Order: structure tokens, then C-alpha cells, then sequence
């Protein structure tokens, strides 16, 4: 659709192309938690535990609602069954009884919620395999504590899970100025950073309010508008007509990251690399350069010291082999 | 790049300062960095540092950085270095070499000849 | 520093014979590596200049490819005038390395 | 003040209503957080759990800081009970050991900052039954770690109150444009998505800075901006001075959601009901078209495919009943 | 360069500045943790709690990768050591397991991925002491469950760690407008809200997408687009040309608030104070006033009531001191 | 899909009797429940096409109620021309399901 | 609204196909979906599917999805369905019923007269 050779030739760097996504009225389930679990029968070596644990149980569900050998050896059996009962709910739901009113749920609830079977859930909810990474990345599956019971010691947590709407040919392109040199006077194009393409339809689009996702932008509701005939003819590629303002005494982005890619205007500034100290060649044809992490780790431009993906090895946990 | 011709040999006592030459033309002389690089026959071809022509610019190896000092001379196309403090470590063979121009160019089309400094008393 | 491990420290074969050396960069170097050449008494003349890359005057017995981790030299059919010291060297980071080296001798 | 019958006319349909709350300076509590439980002095069979514990704390507190039968049972006793202690810590305390700079307090950590008085909680603080759950919900009340000691096991943490100053009657609307038609063709009107209304008063609002929250808008100052006299008009009841654009060669919203309810433009596309597959009674009453869970629980809109929400059933939290 | 004189008296406020950084390619580092410590090869009834802790495991991370009294005390023994152990591993590495895609990092698996040894971190990294503390009160230290391991119980997770290039000399200074009384009527300047400086370089910048941070700003690529010179001219001292509006039949902001200091006008509407009746007021030749937590503790204005930092006392985290 | 469960299957009722008809949905259905009556030999007709809606035509004596998942049909003053079968169907999902029939017999 | 006749009672051996009609007047054809219902004669009444004449669009159910294929003869006012792989479970009575307009009218109206559908060998 746009004709991104002549853009970048007037500094428009191609960046990250995502899908568009409307958040629809989210499905609801309910996980009941019986937070006791199903203790034994025996009483001779049971009440102690239990009332303690009781205990414990009231300081974690008050402030939510609110808002002799053989003897001490069962002893600690149960207490440990009921202390490692408690560390895995907390860990699966915990973060839902720390800030009950909405809070991101975790795969493992997102799992018990379906009994462990993703199968089901992408059947169920209609989530392509696409739709349920976005959401997992973007902490979009969000649940609330809507009942506490101190009697019988349970809570309900309601599951929200959303439904997204992933237009069909909508995409989401992101656009990055740079600086360009241009009849000896360095120029910046005024453009908006992010625009709707789908088909021939090209429109602004406002995500300051949508999460974006590495693969998709999820906006609660359609945030297009109708875009300037002029602006459409540029991007288009009419570059001739596209806003451009000289950068005399002002600062403008020399610099663009495009995943992993970084483009410079070497012309303005001189760029090099850190790790050797030798400029970088350019081509008369390109007014942009392009730099990765194959060519240079970190490259200075002028004074500005980008960096790029290198890796470092790996480390382990470095456990205090508790045995 | 048609060659880069060195000074004679020389014979200095320890602790002096010397200073090491490479007349080069056939080419633009600022365009390309000049490369200085040792050798000792007991481990092989160690890298000193570089130096441009058309500017300014060094850079060193760091177990080398207080030994070198280079000095280039657009004028009469001829670069330099000066080694200080000489060591007895230093009785070995230096070399010129002309390096490509940019970064991912450091590699040593053309070398000069072989031209060895000695330390002894 | 990267280093440039390059193996054997001697090697001999007869003339006409095809003949690998081997050097293996620390850390990556990208494409960027070099071989050069050096007789005793002469100075060092560059065959390789990129790892796939022959230098120029140099005859296409000598070749050099890029594997996965490493970089190889080889010469087609070895002559004796191709005897004497042959270094790689690497030129991705400063400070740049250069090998210890494989004196080529014949048989 | 707002006419929305002929706002609605023109595409604009009410979003979710909201009030405007200024956060002032917030309060500071420092909880004093000592991570050694009481245990006895007497030295007879606790041996190195101590010392083990100790070691277990430091793992956790130099980051921060960074940046015989009976007697084996005695010691597993202590050694479980300093376990429960730290769970039990780590869970009220554990995203602020977790997170030392700027992490949001756990409802248990607000609830122990003021012993478990909500009632003390809300006139100390000054807070509304409303400013409270809106901080909750924002997340707004926080933590810092300001002093590690690895001598006496302790940490003191702020627990910063913000102070959510409401405005006498001001209202955060959201005004959701939707393509309507008009003279046998597409129009979308342009008209800021968030308003403030105080009385007669309209003002713009640069929103994008705040916090959105189901019930308000919490901002960290006034963004209020004074309001042209031409889009007073248009929202007091005059369109026909109000901006519309063709929806030619860009891509328009046709459906909006409010409050769990679908406002959609079945004139320019056909709507229907996944549920049924059959076209949803139209009339010409009204400009748009209004869908609700009522009606149908999912509705398609050309080829957009929209939940208007589903409540499925609850389901139990699994695991093993371990006694 | 800014000239915050004349700004204040036509009602702008000097804000929070900001160094202005830009967020590079992340190095990256990967994190073996072996869920599984090394038990020693004893057999004296560990059968059955390995396995129970194995199954354990499996609940925890099948959602990631589906995304006699001698015999019974070593069992409960090295029961509890296996739990304490999956406690601090979980405490350490528990919300990247419970956000297996782009969950921040936990300060002690960011000490984990450097030996504990932070200046090892800061110098391999680049990170002078600023940048350190201004990506951890941003949470962009990162991780991701990259490999998940069923037979032998380990994952190894990534660690991103952003790459932050300080524009030198660059400030996001923030201009917070406050209406002001002028001729018998009120005024408000309309100016950009963040603005970058950068010698005499002053330019307009959209920090919406930036992750703002106390002592500087996180902006993903450079943001700073060219500044028109009437507003540039305005900033610097000649404010007859700031473009300013009448606050008739629209909300103004009547006061900001600037690092723990309250600016108010009190000219167009009256203030007072709630601990003493009307202890503010504003003289003619000044257009601001400046109040804070010395004159008034709770300040009035007009309606709007204005309550600032008061520190309340410290309190003890309370819970049973079991031993 | 969606079930019905209709309750009695056969009722019985005399001249003059008030009596009524019950059906349920297996999920809600909102007010889109219709009530048709069926003889031996003719097709079904309709009385009551929504919750609580008769239909053109239909006598006064059939009327029907609406709650969260139960809905009824009464018939007051039965007359011997009210026997037959009644059908309850839902269209609130694809594919629409009709009830088990009741069977009236006038006695 | 005035007639919703079908065609009479035929015989078809197993395993072939046969074509019902129904003949709708008195109202706009193409706006109101015909939906055919089944009857079985012992076991209550079932639903097969809908065909909105003046659209073409069609629905079906899952139990006849293959058993059934619907048309919608607007030039001469006669609607149709075709069954396949016809059985002696297949031999029913099936009725052409009025449908509503739009969403939430799938109450029928009217009804066919009845004919029977026999699959015998």
C-alpha cells in the first residue's frame, strides 16, 4: 500500500506492523477456592493445626472482605500437607487476593480455569492461537475476588477473559522520522508515528489508550479517523508533499530502532562503532544507514551511544542446594 | 596504494624513546588508516594500534597503550610512531600496514618491510 | 580480547597435495577475518581478506569458507612457494588478534 | 447540559461516565517490618535453624540493599513456624521485597498499616467509601523500600496514601464517535474523545497522562484546557456546526461499546447475530443501531464478530486432598 | 535558555525535569533454574516426598508449557527442605512463572544474573548508578520463559536488560499551566505540557509512549519534534505571543502542584485555609501564589480542598511470634 | 444446543377446567418462546409467539407468563376444541428446539 | 399468508434423494425466512432448517446438515428442500412454516397443510 522506498527517503523509517484488535464485552467464569483443604477425621492430633491455620487463614481473608512422639509427629504431617496447600493456592491465586478488585491472572489459574486444557480454552472463548499470546503478553485476562466467606473459608474469583477482534486486513504501521540531509540543510518529516492500513484504507489511529503487543494492538474500542487526502498522497508516495521542518534550533531524532535495525543519518552526524572506532561506509543512494547487530554490537552517532542485541551467556540459578 | 616503505633499522639502550616512520603514497594518504603491528618470532604478529591520516584519530591496545604513540604528517605523506620508555621486550620487528577505511576494514592489503629495533646495552 | 586459536602449530604435505588450516575465533567475528602470508626475511602479504574472499594477485589455489563456528583455509594443490608462515587474524573488535600461526613445510 | 438525542444523531454515543479526582501530595506511613520472629532464647535443640533462616533472610535482603528423637522434632517445629512466619511476611510484604522502589502495596500491607481499621483507615486519610476503591483499583497505593538492616533483620517500608482531591462536579465523559449515514452516504463526525462537564461548563481534557479507573479519573494535575466556542455548540445541541468528515479512502468506526452495550451502524453494513445468523430489527427512528446481552450474546457486523459478553459456569479449584 | 520569570507570571509552573533517555536493544542474558536441588543419593524414605514434590511441579509449570519414626522424620525434613527450597525459588522466580511472557524481573533474580555482585552489573552493562535505579522504578528489567523442561524440572528464562543511552544535556521539562487574573479578568496560557531542552535547543516532545520515571524519562525512540518559533520565542522570555484564552463557560486549572509545592490563584477565586480561617491570600502584584506544608497543611481554593504530605507515624507489622 | 424440557407430558383436564402448560429452556432464552397447538391430521398453530403475547386470531381464553427460566401457558374455561397437542419452542440459538408435546384430553 | 401448500405424498426407495416443495401468497416473499420443520409421527416435532428467499442465505441444523439443502424459487413463489440418503428414518411429515423478518421473530406464523414423506423398499 504505502510506497515505504520513497518514505525513507525522506526520512520515514519502516517500524513494527501489528495486527489490529478491538476488545469486545469480556467472557466470565467463576474459580471457587475452598481454601480448606479436605482434612483427615482424626482429632487427637488435628485441632491445634487447624485452629492455627484458621488463624492464619483470617489475617490473609479479613483484609479482603474488609475492604506424645507419635502425637507431634502427625502433628507436623498435617501442618506441612496444609502449609504446601496454602503456598501453591497463593502462588496460582495469590496475586488476585493482593489486589482483589482487578488483577492479572496467572497461567495457572488461567488453567484451573479450564480444567489444564488449553484445547478447550482457545474452543471455548474463540481465541486464536495469536489472540491468546497477545493477551497473555499484555496481562489482559484479569480477575476479581467477588466473595470472601469466613464461616466456610472460600472465595470466588471472576475470571474476566476478553474477546479480541483482530480485523481482517487492518494493520497497524508504525512510523519513526529521522533526520535527513537535503540541499545542504538537514530536514525532519512530520508524520504521525503510527497509521491504519487495511486494503486500500489508510486512517490515523490514537493508541495512546490500546496495549500494544508484539504481534497486535488491542484497543478497547475503534480509535480511526479519517486521514488528510494530503497525508494519504504522501504515504501513498507523493513524497513531495509530506510536512518537513528544517531542525535549526531544535532537537530532532537522528535515530531509529526498527526491531533490532537501527538507521542513522551518518550524513549530519558521524557515526562509528564502539568496538572498533572506524566509521561506517554509506552509499551515495541510501540517505539513510543501516546498521545490526551483525555489522556493529553498539555503534556511537556523534556523541550518542546506541547499543544492539548482544548476548551474554547464561548463569544458573545458583541455589542454596537445600537437601 | 603502491607501498609503504619504512626507515632504516636502528639500536637503542633501555629506557629510551625512538621513533618509528612509514613513508607511504600510490594513493589518497588521509583516506586509509595506517596500522602498526609487531612482531616477536617467540609468539607471532601482535597489533599495536592505528592511526588516520586525515584526522587525528588513534586507537591501542591497551597492554600497549603506554608504550605507542603515533604522529602522521599529511604534508609529505609520511605517518609515525614513538615509542617511549623502550624495553628489552622491544628488540623485535615492527611493521606498517595500510588498513581499508571503515569500520569492518581492518584487514592489511599492504604491508611495509620488516624494519627491527634493538635493545641491548 | 578475542583470540584467534589457530591449529596445527606445524603442518607438512607434499606439493600438489590440498592442504586445511583452521582458526577459531573466541568470539564471533562475523565475516570479518583475514589470512595473510609471510616468508622469513619478507613481508606479509594478504591472500584473505573476508572469509570467503580472495585477496588480489593471489591464485585460486588458495580458498577460504566460513562453517558454522569456524573459519578454514585450504589450498587446492600446494606448491613450495607457498611455503612459510600463515596467520589469520580477526577484525570485528579492537584490539585485533592475530593467530599464532601453521608453518607450511614440504614434505 | 450535554444534548446527546442529537449528539446521538450524529454518530456520538455516551461512553462510560466519570469523575474528576486531583492527586495531591500523598501520606506516608513507615511500616517497620521485623522479619525475625519472637522466638525463645532458650538455646536447647534449635541448633542451626537459626542460623539457617538467617542465611535465607540475607538471600533476600542483600539485593535490596545490593541495589533426639524430640529434639529433631523441636527443631522441625521452629523450623516450619519461621517458614509460616515468612510466608506468611513475603505474602503480605512480598511485592515490595520483590519490587523495592515503587511497588504497589498489597491489601493486607494497607489493612496491617492500620491494624485491620478500615474504619481508622478512611477518616485518617480523609477518604471517601469511593476514593479508596478507585486507589484500589488504579493500583496507586505504593511501596518503598528506604532502609535494610542485615544486623537486626528488619525493613521499613512507605506506604505512600495518595490524597484524591474530587472536583465540586466535574465529569470525565467519553464521547465515542460511530459512522452514521447520511444523504445516502458515510459520515463520521470528529469531536475530542474525552469531555469535561462541570455544570455549564465544557472543557477539554488531555486524559492520556491519568489513570482511568471504572468509577473516575485520577490525575496527577488539572488537565483541563478551555473549550472553542463552536464545539460548546455542537455538544450543547447545535450539530450542524459540528465537524463530520466523509469516510472515503479511510477506515471509520461503525460499532461502539458502553457499558456493556452495542451501538452499531447497520445502514452502511449488514448486522447479525451469530447466535441466530438473521438480521437484527432495524427502524429508522434512530440513526444507530443498540445491541445488548439481552438480545444477543455475540453479534457480527460485515465481517466483525463482536461478544456482547457470556457468563459461563463456575468451576472448582483443583488439587490433590492432601492430609 | 527557559526563562521562568516571565513564564510565571503568565501562569506557567516549572515542573518536574527529566533527563531525557533513550531505551536501546536489550542485552540479553538466560537464567538455568533447576526446580529440582540436588538431593543427596540417600534412600531413607525420600521416594515418596520426591515424587510428591515432582508432581507438585507438574502443576506449576504444565500451564507454562502448555502455554518407622526415623524413617517418617527424614521425610518430613527433607519435605520441609524441598519446600523452603521452592519457597525462596518461587519468591525469587515466581512472577516470571506466573507471567511466563514479559513478567519484570525480580530484584533478586537481577543480583542471580550477576553473581549477587552489582558492580559486576554496572560495568558490564554500562549502567552508571542512575540508569540502574531509573530502570528498576520503571520495571523494564524484564524476563521470559524461554524453555520448559519436563523430565528434568528446569526452565531457563531470559533476562532483558534495556540499554539506556542518556541524551547528554537533554531535560523533559514540564510546564504546568495555572490561570492567572489580568484586567479585571481571567486568563489561561495554552502551552505544551512536556517540553525537551537540550542546550538551546528546545523542542516539543510527545511522551505519551515514554515510561516516565522521577529523575528522568524512558522513551523507547526518540521523540522530539521541531518547535515553531513563535512558541520557542514565547518559552524564552517574549511572552506577549504565548497563546493564551479567556476562561469563560470552561474549566481552568486554578492550581498545580510542583515537587511537594502547592501554586495557586487566588485572585479570580478566594482561598482559604481549614487549620486557620483564610491564613492564604494573594496580593495584586504577584499572579501566583506558593503554598506548602509550613503555611497551610489542608489549603482551600475556592472549593476545591488541597491537603498536602503530612507524615504519619511509623507502625510494627504484627503477627504471632511462634517458636 | 439449546434443550427443552416440557412438563406434563400428557394432562388432563375437564370442560370448564382452568389448566396450564409449563416448558423450560435448558439456558436463558429471553422472551423468545412460542407456544403452538397441534391436532391429529392438521398442522401446528400458533397461539403464543412471545413470552407473553397471543397471537392474531387466537381466543382470548389461552394466555401465557414469562419468569427467568420457566415459562407457562394457562387456559381458562376449557372448551372441548382445546384438545390436541402443544408444542414449546425456543429461537434464541441455531438450531431452534422444540419441546416434548403435551398431550390435553378433555373430559 | 393465505396458502402455504406443499406437494403431495410420494414413494422413494432407500437410499435415493426426493424435492419438497411449498407454495407461499398473500405477502412480500422475499422478506419473511420459510423454515422447514420435521415431524416424525410418534416422537413429537423437529427442526431442519431456514432460507431467506430474497437473500439466499441459509441455515441449517447439525443433524441435518447433509441430509438436507434448501431453494427458493422467488419467480414463481415456491420454496423447496432437497433430502439425501434417505432411510426408513427419514419417512416423516415435513411442514414449511413462516418465519419472521429479522432476529428474535423465529416463531412460525403459518404452517404447511401436511404431506408425507415414505421411504419404503
Amino acid at each position: 500500500i504505502l510506497h515505504y522506498e520513497k518514505l525513507s527517503k525522506i526520512g520515514l523509517v519502516k517500524g513494527v506492523t501489528r495486527k489490529y484488535k478491538i476488545k469486545s464485552n469480556p467472557l466470565t467464569k467463576d474459580i471457587v477456592i475452598k481454601m480448606i483443604p479436605n482434612v483427615s477425621n482424626m482429632s487427637q492430633c488435628t485441632g491445634s493445626v487447624m485452629e492455627n491455620y484458621k488463624t492464619r487463614l483470617n489475617g490473609i481473608l479479613t483484609p479482603i472482605k474488609g475492604a506424645k512422639i507419635s502425637c507431634k509427629q502427625t502433628e507436623l504431617s498435617l501442618d506441612l500437607a496444609l502449609s504446601k496447600y496454602l503456598s501453591d493456592l497463593l502462588f496460582v491465586f495469590g496475586p488476585n487476593l493482593q489486589d482483589p478488585v482487578s488483577n492479572s491472572m496467572t497461567i495457572q489459574a488461567i488453567s484451573q480455569a479450564f480444567g489444564g486444557n488449553y484445547e478447550t480454552l482457545l474452543r471455548t472463548l474463540g481465541y486464536a492461537t495469536e489472540d491468546f499470546d497477545d493477551l497473555l503478553e499484555s496481562d489482559s485476562i484479569t480477575g476479581q475476588i467477588i466473595y470472601v466467606d469466613l464461616s466456610s473459608y472460600y472465595i470466588i474469583v471472576r475470571v474476566y477473559f476478553p474477546i479480541l477482534t483482530e480485523i481482517q486486513q487492518a494493520y497497524i504501521q508504525e512510523l519513526l522520522p529521522v533526520s535527513f540531509n537535503n540541499d545542504n540543510s538537514e530536514w525532519i518529516s512530520i508524520v504521525p508515528n503510527f497509521i491504519l492500513v487495511r486494503n486500500t484504507l489508510i486512517s490515523n489511529i490514537e493508541i495512546g489508550f490500546c496495549l500494544i503487543t508484539k504481534r497486535s494492538v488491542i484497543c478497547n474500542q475503534d480509535y480511526a479517523t479519517p486521514m488528510t487526502n494530503n497525508m494519504r498522497e504522501c504515504l501513498t508516495g507523493s513524497t513531495e508533499k509530506c510536512p518537513r521542518e528544517l531542525v535549526v534550533s531544535s532537537h530532532v531524532p537522528r535515530f531509529a530502532l526498527s526491531n533490532g535495525v537501527l538507521f542513522a543519518n551518518c550524513i549530519s552526524v558521524t557515526c562509528q562503532c564502539q568496538t572498533t572506532g572506524r566509521a561506517i561506509s554509506q552509499s551515495g543512494e541510501q540517505t539513510l544507514l543501516m546498521i545490526d547487530n551483525t555489522t556493529c554490537p553498539t555503534a556511537v552517532l556523534g556523541n550518542v551511544i546506541i547499543s544492539l542485541g548482544k548476548y551474554l551467556g547464561s548463569v544458573n540459578y545458583n541455589s542454596e542446594g537445600i537437601a | 596504494a603502491v607501498q609503504l616503505q619504512q626507515s632504516g633499522a636502528e639500536l637503542m639502550r633501555p629506557g629510551a624513546s625512538m621513533k618509528i616512520s612509514c613513508k607511504a603514497t600510490g594513493y589518497t594518504f588521509s583516506s586509509y588508516w595506517i596500522d602498526w603491528v609487531k612482531q616477536r618470532p617467540g609468539h607471532g604478529l601482535e597489533w599495536i594500534g592505528e592511526i588516520l591520516p586525515g584526522s587525528g584519530d588513534t586507537n591501542y591496545n591497551e597492554n600497549f597503550k603506554g608504550k605507542a604513540a603515533f604522529t602522521a604528517d599529511t604534508s609529505s605523506n609520511t605517518a609515525y610512531m614513538q615509542l617511549t620508555s623502550l624495553t628489552s621486550e622491544d628488540s623485535a620487528v615492527f611493521y606498517c600496514a595500510r588498513g581499508g577505511r571503515y569500520h569492518g576494514q581492518g584487514f592489511f592489503d599492504y604491508w611495509g618491510q620488516g624494519t627491527t629495533l634493538t635493545v641491548s646495552s | 580480547a578475542i583470540q584467534m586459536t589457530q591449529s596445527p602449530a606445524s603442518l607438512s604435505a607434499s606439493v600438489g597435495e590440498t592442504v586445511t588450516i583452521t582458526c577459531r575465533p573466541s568470539e564471533n567475528v562475523h565475516i570479518y577475518l583475514a589470512w595473510y602470508q609471510q616468508k622469513q626475511g619478507k613481508s606479509p602479504q594478504l591472500l584473505v581478506y573476508n572469509a570467503k574472499t580472495l585477496a588480489d594477485g593471489v591464485p585460486s589455489r588458495f580458498s577460504g569458507s566460513a562453517s558454522g563456528t569456524q573459519f578454514s583455509l585450504k589450498i587446492n594443490s600446494l606448491q613450495p612457494e607457498d611455503f612459510g608462515s600463515y596467520y589469520c587474524q580477526h577484525f570485528w573488535s579492537i584490539p585485533y588478534t592475530f593467530g599464532g600461526g601453521t608453518k607450511l613445510e614440504i614434505k
